[PDB]
């Protein structure tokens, strides 16, 4: 009954009011939590490791923050992690994270779960509001981007750590 | 109906009156403990940030009094706990701290239609007509929210660096 | 005089058994819960794993941090209280 | 309240001689020699049949848990071991001895939360008042089972059976490991 696992019935709980279901559960792990929270996770991993992507990719090739000195963060996006620790920079960089997760988690998983949003809007839409149809289009492409880059950063940094990173940004 | 973070409606129906209103709570803080506790320590803080400010800045400057070793506003505290008279500041903000106690218990529960932060210290009357009581309450409560910052970044930079009047 | 604080006709006791956190919805209770349980937790660890010394060794914020455990009894059993009261 | 005779768990091999039988399950009611189930009649202190089927599913699942981990650890296979972090104690009951805080502080954190969590209508049992829970129907599983109901007893009996062994036997790896000779074919 499903369309990724055409042999084995479908989902509970997976209709299709969320976009790209193709009924892909087959632990049945849409139970053990509510599908806004499930959403919300699904769209704020993808949405990190986009970011993450796109951030890593760009390091490693060679790109320096403004004044952001010669250490061994600027050898390798590998070292940045425990270099910048050092620094203190991921400790303001926590803080930043944490402030935005606090306002914008704890609303957004709040109010889902009383009932009164979409899961995972936050209101920036910045542009693009007007095109209902291109809205749910770029839904559907967010999604498959967010799964994409998720498998894509795993790739990246087993891969990298596979040879502990030879200077190798096809890697 | 939230104004500072639009893709929500007003965290509980306690913000729907009081000055300096934008629908900001987003830990739902506003409906979980009664909003008047939340502003009197809100306005109290705000306060106190207001003139930690000031006596930072002046201290800094060259300001003084009569006595008192001169010293940098960071080694201050401490010059003056060795010193003795920040104890008696103590002792009067303690007893200051006992009529807030007795404001606040009559605040709280019936009995005393108080404002939240209130008080009559009003010598000057600027807050006669309620519309220019509104505006004075959103005005403080403006500063009190800068100066929480201010007096934070002030402690902060002096106390990282070695310590000047623009704190670089 | 005081409220009818008496429940035993009742499955749950009613919100006003919990005083001034009668409205804390059960998810901060909970999510309070566990911080307090795990932060008191690692503050009466920091008296074992190291050994709590005559003076030199005390560290009062972790004695402040080990009122946290009994605390974190309270807040559990409010969690179940506001969930049975849907709040 | 349900009388023990619609709970699915009697065994055919203790109607193993000539009268009874069938496909696992004795016909003439399962096997209660003490009439531990019937002590609800007197006095509400001891529990129902429903308490007494969600304690034995509980120690079976967690005893078949336990004698496959004695199984593996006794002899090889083991986590790969980094810094800070051996998983190299092959004797069972000494292996959470030789490990960190963080490891096994998060084994017992976990089963604590998921223990808590799952216990939503067992003070609804011990007095018969099932309508929900429904003995061991944690979710882990439901609809993944047939949906007719002689497959589903089967399968409902399968599971008690192996529990039950897998019970007498960490029982027998067990106090043996204490005194010196309770199992003859012990390996541990
Ligand atoms: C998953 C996301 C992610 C993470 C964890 C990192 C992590 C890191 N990056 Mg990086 N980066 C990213 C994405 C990311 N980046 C993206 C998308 C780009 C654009 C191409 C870059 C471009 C970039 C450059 C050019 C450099 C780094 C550097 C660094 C390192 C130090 C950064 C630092 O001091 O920040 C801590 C200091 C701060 C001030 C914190 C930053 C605060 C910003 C505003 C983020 C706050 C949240 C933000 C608003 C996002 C919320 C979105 C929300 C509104 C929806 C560190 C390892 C530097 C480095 O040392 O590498 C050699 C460096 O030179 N990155
Ligand atoms: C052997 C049986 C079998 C058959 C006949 C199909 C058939 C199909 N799968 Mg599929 N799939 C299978 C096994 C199978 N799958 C297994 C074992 C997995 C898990 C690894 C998946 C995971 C999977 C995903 C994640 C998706 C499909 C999708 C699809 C459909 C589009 C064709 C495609 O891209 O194939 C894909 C074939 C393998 C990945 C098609 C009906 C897509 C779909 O539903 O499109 C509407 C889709 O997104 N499949
Ligand atoms: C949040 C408010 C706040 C706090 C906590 C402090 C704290 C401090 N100030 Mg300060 N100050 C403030 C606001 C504040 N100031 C403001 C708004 C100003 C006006 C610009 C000043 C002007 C100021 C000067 C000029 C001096 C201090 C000094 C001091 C230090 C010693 C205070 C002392 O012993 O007083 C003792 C006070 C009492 C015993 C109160 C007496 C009781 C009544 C009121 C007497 C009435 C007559 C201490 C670190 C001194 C310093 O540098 O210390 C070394 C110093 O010389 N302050
Ligand atoms: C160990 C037993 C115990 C228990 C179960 C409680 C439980 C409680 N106390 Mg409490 N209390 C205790 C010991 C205890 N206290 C002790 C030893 C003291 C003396 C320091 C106090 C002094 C105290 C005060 C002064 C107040 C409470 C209040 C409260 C209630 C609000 C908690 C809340 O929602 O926080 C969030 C809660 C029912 C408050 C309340 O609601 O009063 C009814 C309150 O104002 N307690
Ligand atoms: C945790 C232990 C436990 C519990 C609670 C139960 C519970 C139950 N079993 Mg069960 N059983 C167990 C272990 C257990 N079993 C084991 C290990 C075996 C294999 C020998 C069996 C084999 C078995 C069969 C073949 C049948 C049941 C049946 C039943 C049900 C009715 C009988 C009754 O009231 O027993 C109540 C049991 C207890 C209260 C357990 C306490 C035991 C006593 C009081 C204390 C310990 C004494 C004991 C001898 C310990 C010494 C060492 C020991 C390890 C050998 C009931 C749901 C019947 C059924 O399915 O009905 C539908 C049935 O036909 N059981
Ligand atoms: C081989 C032993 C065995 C068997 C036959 C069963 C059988 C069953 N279990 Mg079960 N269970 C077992 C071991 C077993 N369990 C263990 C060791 C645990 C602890 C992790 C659990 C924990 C567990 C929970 C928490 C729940 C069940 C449930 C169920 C029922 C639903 C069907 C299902 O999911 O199982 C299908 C089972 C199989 C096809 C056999 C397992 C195949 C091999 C052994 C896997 C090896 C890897 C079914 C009667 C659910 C229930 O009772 O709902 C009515 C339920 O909520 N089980
Ligand atoms: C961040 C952590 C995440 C996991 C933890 C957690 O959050 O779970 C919370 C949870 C379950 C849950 C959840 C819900 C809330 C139901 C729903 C949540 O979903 C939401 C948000 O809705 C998910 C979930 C699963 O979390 C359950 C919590 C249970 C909890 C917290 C149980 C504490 C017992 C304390 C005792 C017995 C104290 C004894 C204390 C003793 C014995 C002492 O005081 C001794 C003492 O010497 C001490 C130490 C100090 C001295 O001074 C005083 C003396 C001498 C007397
Ligand atoms: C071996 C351990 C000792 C087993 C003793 C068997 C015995 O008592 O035989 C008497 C019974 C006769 O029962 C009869 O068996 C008949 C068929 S069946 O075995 O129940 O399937 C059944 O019709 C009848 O009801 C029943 O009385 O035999 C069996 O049921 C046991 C079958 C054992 C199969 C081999 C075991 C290895
Ligand atoms: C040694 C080591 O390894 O670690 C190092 C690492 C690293 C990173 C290098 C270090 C650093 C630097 C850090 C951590 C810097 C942090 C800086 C930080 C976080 C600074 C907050 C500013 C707040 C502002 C601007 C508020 C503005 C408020 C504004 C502009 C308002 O208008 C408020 C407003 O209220 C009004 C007034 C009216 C209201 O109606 C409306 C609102 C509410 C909008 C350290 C310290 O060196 C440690
Ligand atoms: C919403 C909003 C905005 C926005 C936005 C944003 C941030 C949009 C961002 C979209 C983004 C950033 C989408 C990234 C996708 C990354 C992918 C698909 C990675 C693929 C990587 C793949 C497929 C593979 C990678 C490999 O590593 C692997 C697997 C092995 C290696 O050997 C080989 C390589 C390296 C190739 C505006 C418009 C800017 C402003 C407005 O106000 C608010
Ligand atoms: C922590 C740890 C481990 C572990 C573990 C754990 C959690 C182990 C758990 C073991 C567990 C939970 C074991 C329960 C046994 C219960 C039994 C046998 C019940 C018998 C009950 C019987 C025999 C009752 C029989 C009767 O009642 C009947 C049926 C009817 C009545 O009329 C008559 C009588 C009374 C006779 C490893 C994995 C082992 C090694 C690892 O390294 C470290």
């Amino acid at each position: 009954k499903s369309q990724a696992l055409p042999f084995a019935e479908r989902p509970a709980k997976l209709d299709g009011t969320l976009v790209g279901d193709v009924g892909f559960d087959p632990l049945g792990l849409s139970n053990i939590l509510p599908i806004e929270w499930m959403r919300e996770a699904e769209l704020k991993h993808g949405r990190v490791c986009m970011l993450a992507v796109v951030g890593y990719i760009v390091v490693d090739k060679g790109l320096r923050a403004p004044g952001a000195e010669k250490l061994v963060a600027a050898t390798s996006s590998f070292t940045a992690h425990d270099a910048a620790v050092q620094s203190g920079h991921m400790w303001a960089l926590l803080l930043a994270c944490g402030l935005f997760e606090i306002v914008g988690a704890g609303a957004i998983a709040s109010t889902l779960n009383g009932g009164d949003r979409k899961p995972g809007e936050f209101a920036l839409t910045g542009g693009f509001d007007r095109d209902a149809a291109k809205l749910e289009r770029f839904k559907l492409a967010e999604i498959k981007h967010s799964r994409l880059a998720m498998m894509a950063f795993s790739g990246l940094v087993t891969q990298e750590v596979s040879q502990t990173l030879p200077r190798l940004f096809p890697a | 109906k939230s104004q500072a973070l639009p893709f929500m409606d007003a965290p509980a129906p306690l913000d729907g009156s009081m000055a300096g209103d934008k629908g900001f709570d987003p830990l739902n803080l506003s409906g979980s403990f009664d909003i008047k506790w939340m502003r009197e320590a809100e306005l109290k803080h705000g306060r106190v940030c207001m003139l930690a400010w000031v006596g930072y800045v002046a201290v800094d400057n060259g300001f003084y009094v009569p006595f008192a070793p001169h010293v940098s506003s960071l080694a201050a505290h401490d010059a003056a706990v060795k010193a003795g008279p920040m104890l008696g500041l103590l002792l009067a903000v303690g007893a200051i701290e006992a009529i807030s106690y007795n404001a606040i218990a009559e605040m709280m529960s019936g009995e005393t239609d108080r404002r939240p932060g209130d008080f009559y210290l009003d010598p000057f009357n600027l807050c006669s007509t309620p519309e220019k009581l509104e505006s004075m309450l959103e005005k403080e409560i403006s500063h009190c929210r800068l100066a929480m910052f201010a007096f934070s970044g002030v402690v902060t930079q002096s106390a990282l660096t070695g310590g000047a009047f623009p704190y670089t | 005089e005081a409220a009818d604080t008496w429940w035993g006709d009742k499955d749950y006791p009613p919100s006003i058994v919990l005083g001034i956190g009668k409205d804390v919805p059960s998810s901060i209770f909970g999510v309070t819960s566990g911080l307090a349980f795990a932060i008191g937790v690692y503050c009466v660890a920091q008296s074992n794993l190291v050994n709590i010394l005559s003076g030199s060794t005390v560290n009062g914020f972790y004695v402040a941090g080990a009122l946290l455990v009994p605390y974190s009894w309270g807040l559990h059993v409010a969690a179940w209280i506001q969930k049975q009261n849907g709040k | 309240r349900k009388p023990l005779s619609e709970y699915v768990g009697a065994s055919q091999e203790l109607a193993a001689f000539p009268g009874g039988g069938g496909k696992e399950g004795a016909a003439p009611v399962p096997w209660d020699p003490l009439q531990l189930s019937e002590l609800w009649k007197v006095s509400a202190n001891n529990p129902d049949v429903a308490w007494l089927r969600e304690a034995e599913l509980k120690h079976g699942r967690m005893s078949m848990l336990a004698i496959t981990g004695v199984m593996v650890q006794s002899a090889g296979i083991h986590l790969p071991g980094n810094a800070d972090i051996s998983f190299a104690n092959a004797d069972w009951a000494m292996a959470p001895t030789t490990l960190p805080p963080a490891a096994w502080g998060q084994v017992l954190f976990f089963i604590g939360l998921a223990e808590g969590q799952t216990s939503a209508g067992l003070f609804d049992l011990w007095l018969g008042n099932t309508e929900k829970r429904e003995p061991g129907n944690l979710g882990w599983g439901t609809q993944f089972l047939s949906k007719d109901k002689k497959a589903a007893d089967k399968m409902r009996l399968k599971e008690l059976k192996n529990g039950r062994l897998a019970m007498l036997a960490i029982m027998g790896v067990a106090f043996n490991h204490v005194i010196p000779g309770a199992l003859p074919g012990c390996m541990y």
